[PDB]
């Protein structure tokens, strides 16, 4: 059971700036990390599959990076359609996601 | 293991596993003709490939081996302790003895290039060294600081007795004990890696 | 192979100049003196056929194996005389130097 | 005994564990390594009284053999 | 499918005997390598391996279509119905491509009729080490290669700049030569089918003296020593010093003997084969030193010692300047 440290818990971060996401995972997970956009009340949306892949028809502020147990996701400006919950999970093993992270701004 | 297509690039041809990615590569428990490794496990992962042709999906996988030891133990370092301990032994010999102290000497220095020669033929010809290699030539230098010793107590005998004894006594205890650091030294620095 | 000489006739395309490279030729430890072209005709129970030979002359180069092997002879044969200048009052030196040249 | 293992050596494989064999070679090293040890150890009481040296020399001259024996039949008894 | 109809078009009424214009001008190909290994240089056999994935580009007017598909992308299954060249490289002493899981071949055709064609292939090409200089000898030798059968006036092959790119270069088998680069050259051969372009590349390749040093440097240098410790033994004991030398003497003798091994047996002397006869020369001298003194301590014990004494400060002197004298000459040339 591979567990994925996400952190920092939430961020209120101020509009316009570069937002960092980084997830830690226990074990190895190769590149079979992906990152999930939740809106409020609202199914999650796949932003990053594998590890550095970005899905059809996603801004292109979004890029990921990560080897082996660090990965992080790199937004180059913050947006107003951005606040929402961001969910790291690993696909190396059986499913587990992180624990996610808000966006804010202030 | 890496392993994808030929002729395809990713925009035509992609591969993934059928499975999880972690249970998708499985070996069988039995299935084992690893002699002097042991495999510790497998790891996969997927990735591309950068041609000048175009970009193509590889499937990677490693398999983890940790070398084992005992054979090299019993080939290589209990010899090369029992050569040390052997030109030790000439210290608690006699002086008068010159003969059979240099037979000793040399024939313990033969002993410690036949083991060199010997073990290096073992692994691939690469130009850096390896561990086995500084412990054999740190056993080759105490060997031959025995003979260096022996050498000065002869020198000295008959002209300084006294200093011969002197000389002699204290390696009697200092060439061991300097045995067991290096050996306590250099097992510590190595297995625990 | 299946073909006699009612069939099949070989003969060397120049006669002198059908094989070359003999020259450019290289080789650790021979040289190679000559080489000769030869036609003629082998009969076996099934018939006879034509044979054609390429035949080389291949000295040994005597430089290696000198000091490989003829220098170490000489030496220990040389220092196992050197017992004779020792007085024969010192019987180990004499013996383990004769006995180990013959070791050796 | 060092060329009589080497010899062994080069035909066998490459394996962590010890054979038989190589128990049989340990232990006869064993014992040629302490036959050396011996000679030196009465060599080294020599100036002294030369009398324990030649007890010494005594005591090996007979137990050797036997040592050697009893190990010969326990080896060749575990391995049968 | 349209890839069926167009395929089928270009294959029908297609003789894959007749090389593209024959009877008009020579086929220019463009050959392109990446050189994915240069495996062990092994001096036995004089021969190295390499891994490389060759590809080819010519032009073939019969392949000329009109569609949509700007370039057909073919696996293995139509090298054989189109006409190849019929590349081979000539200082090869076996090579083969790969078949693992399948032809490891591909093969790209455009609307123009150029082809593209590529595959992996590992070559056990032969070049001839002139080991002299040896351990401290460097080699650039090559990788020709030419058509087997159509002279200069027929097919004619030619380079890119960026024809030849290698790999990573860590991962590489070469263990005692470190690759310093490459170069590639074009040229005509006369032979008896006639004139061909034979196309060349050259890899540069540097030893590394570090195994070899380990191997018989340090211990013939050791070996000398021990050799030494001889003169300050006691002049009395006649067999510690005979027993000194003649195990010195038969330890340098298979030092040498295995030592050569490692090397092709060669009729010409190598820089290895100097400094280690070198080495025995002064085993040797050690030797005839002590003999020497035992002669002639006998008539007078006074010059003996004079003389012992002498050599002990003279012999290290002297092994520690032919150690400058050889290495200063071998680095320099
Ligand atoms: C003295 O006797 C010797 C012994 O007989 C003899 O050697 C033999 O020579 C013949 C002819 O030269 C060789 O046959 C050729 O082999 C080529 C490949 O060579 C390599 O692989 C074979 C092994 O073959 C297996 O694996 C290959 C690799 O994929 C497959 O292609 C084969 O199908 C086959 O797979 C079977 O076997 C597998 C395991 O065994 C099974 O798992 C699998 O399921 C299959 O059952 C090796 O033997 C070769 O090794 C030898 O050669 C090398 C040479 O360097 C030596 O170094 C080495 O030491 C060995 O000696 C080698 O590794 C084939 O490509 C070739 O077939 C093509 O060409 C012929 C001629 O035109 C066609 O008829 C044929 O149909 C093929 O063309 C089709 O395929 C190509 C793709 O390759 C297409 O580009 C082409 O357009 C065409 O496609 C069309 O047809 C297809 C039908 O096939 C169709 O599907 C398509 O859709 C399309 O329509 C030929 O078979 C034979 O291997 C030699 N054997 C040996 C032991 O040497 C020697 O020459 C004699 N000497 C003299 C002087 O006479
Ligand atoms: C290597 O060995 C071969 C085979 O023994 C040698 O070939 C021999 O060459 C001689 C001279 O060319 C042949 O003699 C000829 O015999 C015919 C027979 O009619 C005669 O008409 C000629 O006047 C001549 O005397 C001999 O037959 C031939 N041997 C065989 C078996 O055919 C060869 O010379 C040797 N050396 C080299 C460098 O090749
Ligand atoms: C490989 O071959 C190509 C083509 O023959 C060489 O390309 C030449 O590179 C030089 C630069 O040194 C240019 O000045 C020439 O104009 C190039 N020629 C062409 C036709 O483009 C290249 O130098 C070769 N690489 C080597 C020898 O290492
Ligand atoms: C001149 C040339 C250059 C490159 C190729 C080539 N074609 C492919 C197809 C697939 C794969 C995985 C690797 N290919 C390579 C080699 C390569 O680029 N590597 C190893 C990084 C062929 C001919
Ligand atoms: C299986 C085996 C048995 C013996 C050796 C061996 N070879 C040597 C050569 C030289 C010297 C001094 C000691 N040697 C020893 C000693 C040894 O290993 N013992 C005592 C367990 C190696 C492997």
């Amino acid at each position: 059971n591979i567990v994925m440290t996400q952190s920092p818990k939430s961020m209120s971060m101020s509009v316009g700036e570069r937002v960092t996401l980084s997830c830690k995972a226990s074990e190895y997970v190769g590149t079979y990390v992906s990152w999930y956009q939740q809106k409020p009340e609202q199914s999650p949306k796949l932003l990053i599959y594998g590890a550095s892949n970005r899905y059809t028809g996603v801004p292109d502020r979004f890029t990921g990076s990560g080897s082996a147990t660090d990965f992080t996701l790199t937004i180059g400006s913050v947006q107003a359609e951005d606040l929402a919950d961001y969910h790291c999970g690993q696909s190396y093993s059986y499913p587990t996601f992180g624990a996610g992270t808000k966006l804010e701004l202030k | 293991l890496k392993f994808g297509s030929y002729a395809y690039t990713r925009a035509e041809v992609v591969y993934e596993w059928t499975r999880e990615p972690a249970r998708s590569v499985v070996v069988a428990e039995d299935g084992s003709r690893l002699n002097q490794y042991d495999l510790l496990g497998q790891t996969v992962d997927s990735g591309i490939v950068q041609s000048s042709t175009g970009e193509y999906v590889v499937m990677t996988t490693h398999f983890h081996l940790k070398r084992k030891i005992g054979y090299f133990v019993i080939q290589t370092y209990l010899p090369c302790i029992m050569t040390v301990i052997l030109s030790q032994v000439s210290f608690w010999l006699n002086r008068e003895s010159v003969p059979a102290r240099t037979v000793f000497g040399v024939t313990t220095v033969l002993t410690m290039t036949t083991l060199s020669i010997s073990a290096r033929n073992s692994l691939p010809k690469v130009a850096y060294a390896t561990a086995m290699d500084w412990f054999i030539a740190v056993c080759y230098a105490f060997v031959f600081s025995a003979l260096i010793e022996f050498a000065t107590v002869n020198y000295f005998t008959k002209s300084q007795p006294a200093r011969a004894a002197k000389i002699d006594r204290l390696s009697r205890i200092a060439f061991p004990l300097l045995f067991g650091i290096f050996n306590l030294v250099y097992w510590a620095t190595y297995l625990n890696r | 192979y299946g073909y006699t000489t009612d069939d099949i006739e070989f003969y060397w395309r120049g006669d002198d100049n059908a094989v070359t490279g003999v020259t450019k030729i290289e080789l650790p430890q021979f040289s190679i003196v000559d080489y000769k072209l030869i036609t003629k005709k082998v009969v076996f129970s099934t018939g006879s056929y034509p044979r054609l030979s390429l035949s080389f002359k291949l000295k040994r180069n005597i430089g290696y194996f000198i000091l490989q092997t003829y220098m170490p002879s000489i030496l220990i044969t040389i220092l196992s005389w050197v017992s004779f200048w020792i007085n024969y009052d010192a019987s180990a030196a004499r013996v383990a130097l004769g006995i180990t040249t013959v070791l050796t | 005994m060092t060329t009589i293992n080497t010899h062994l050596r080069e035909t066998l494989p490459k394996i962590p564990y010890v054979k038989a064999i190589d128990m049989y070679l340990m232990g006869c090293f064993v014992f040629v390594f302490m036959a050396l040890l011996e000679y030196a150890l009465v060599n080294y009481i020599f100036f002294s009284q030369p009398a324990r040296a030649a007890a010494i020399d005594r005591w090996s001259r007979i137990f050797f053999p036997v040592v050697f024996s009893f190990f010969n039949i326990v080896y060749w008894l575990y391995y049968v | 499918g349209d890839v069926t109809v167009i395929l089928n078009n270009l294959l029908e009424g297609y003789d894959n005997k007749l090389r593209p214009d024959i009877g008009v001008k020579p086929t220019l190909i463009h050959t392109d390598m990446y050189v994915n290994s240069i495996g062990p240089v092994n001096a036995i056999n004089m021969e190295y391996t390499i891994d490389i994935f060759f590809a080819q580009t010519w032009y073939d007017r019969r392949l000329k279509f009109n569609s949509t598909i700007k370039v057909l992308r073919l696996n293995s299954n139509m090298v054989g119905k189109i006409w190849i060249p019929d590349t081979f490289f000539r200082n090869s002493k076996k090579a083969d491509a790969h078949w693992i899981t399948t032809p490891n071949r591909m093969l790209r055709i455009w609307n123009d009729g150029r082809v593209l064609y590529t595959l992996r292939l590992t070559i056990d090409a032969e070049c001839q080490l002139q080991l002299h200089n040896f351990p401290m000898d460097e080699h650039s030798c090559p990788l020709e290669f030419s058509s087997y059968g159509y002279p200069r006036e027929e097919i004619v092959y030619q380079w890119k700049r960026s024809s030849v790119e290698v790999g990573d270069t860590r991962s590489w088998r070469l263990y005692q030569f470190s690759f310093v680069g490459l170069r590639n050259t074009t040229e005509v051969v006369k032979t008896t089918s006639g004139d061909y372009v034979v196309m060349s590349v050259y890899f540069d390749l540097s030893r590394r003296m570090g195994y070899f040093t380990i191997q018989t440097y340090i211990p013939c240098t050791l070996i000398v020593v021990l050799s030494w410790v001889s003169f300050w033994i006691n002049k009395d004991a006649v067999p510690a010093r005979t027993s000194l030398g003649i195990t010195t003497v038969l330890t340098m003798t298979t030092l040498s003997t295995i030592a050569r091994k490692s090397l092709p047996k060669v009729s010409y002397v190598t820089a290895m084969d100097l400094f280690v006869s070198v080495c025995f020369i002064f085993v040797f001298s050690a030797l005839v030193e002590y003999g020497t003194l035992h002669y002639f301590v006998s008539s007078q014990p006074a010059r003996a010692a004079k003389m012992d004494s002498y050599a002990r400060i003279f012999f290290p002197t002297a092994f520690c300047l032919f150690n400058l004298v050889y290495w200063v000459s071998y680095l320099y040339l």
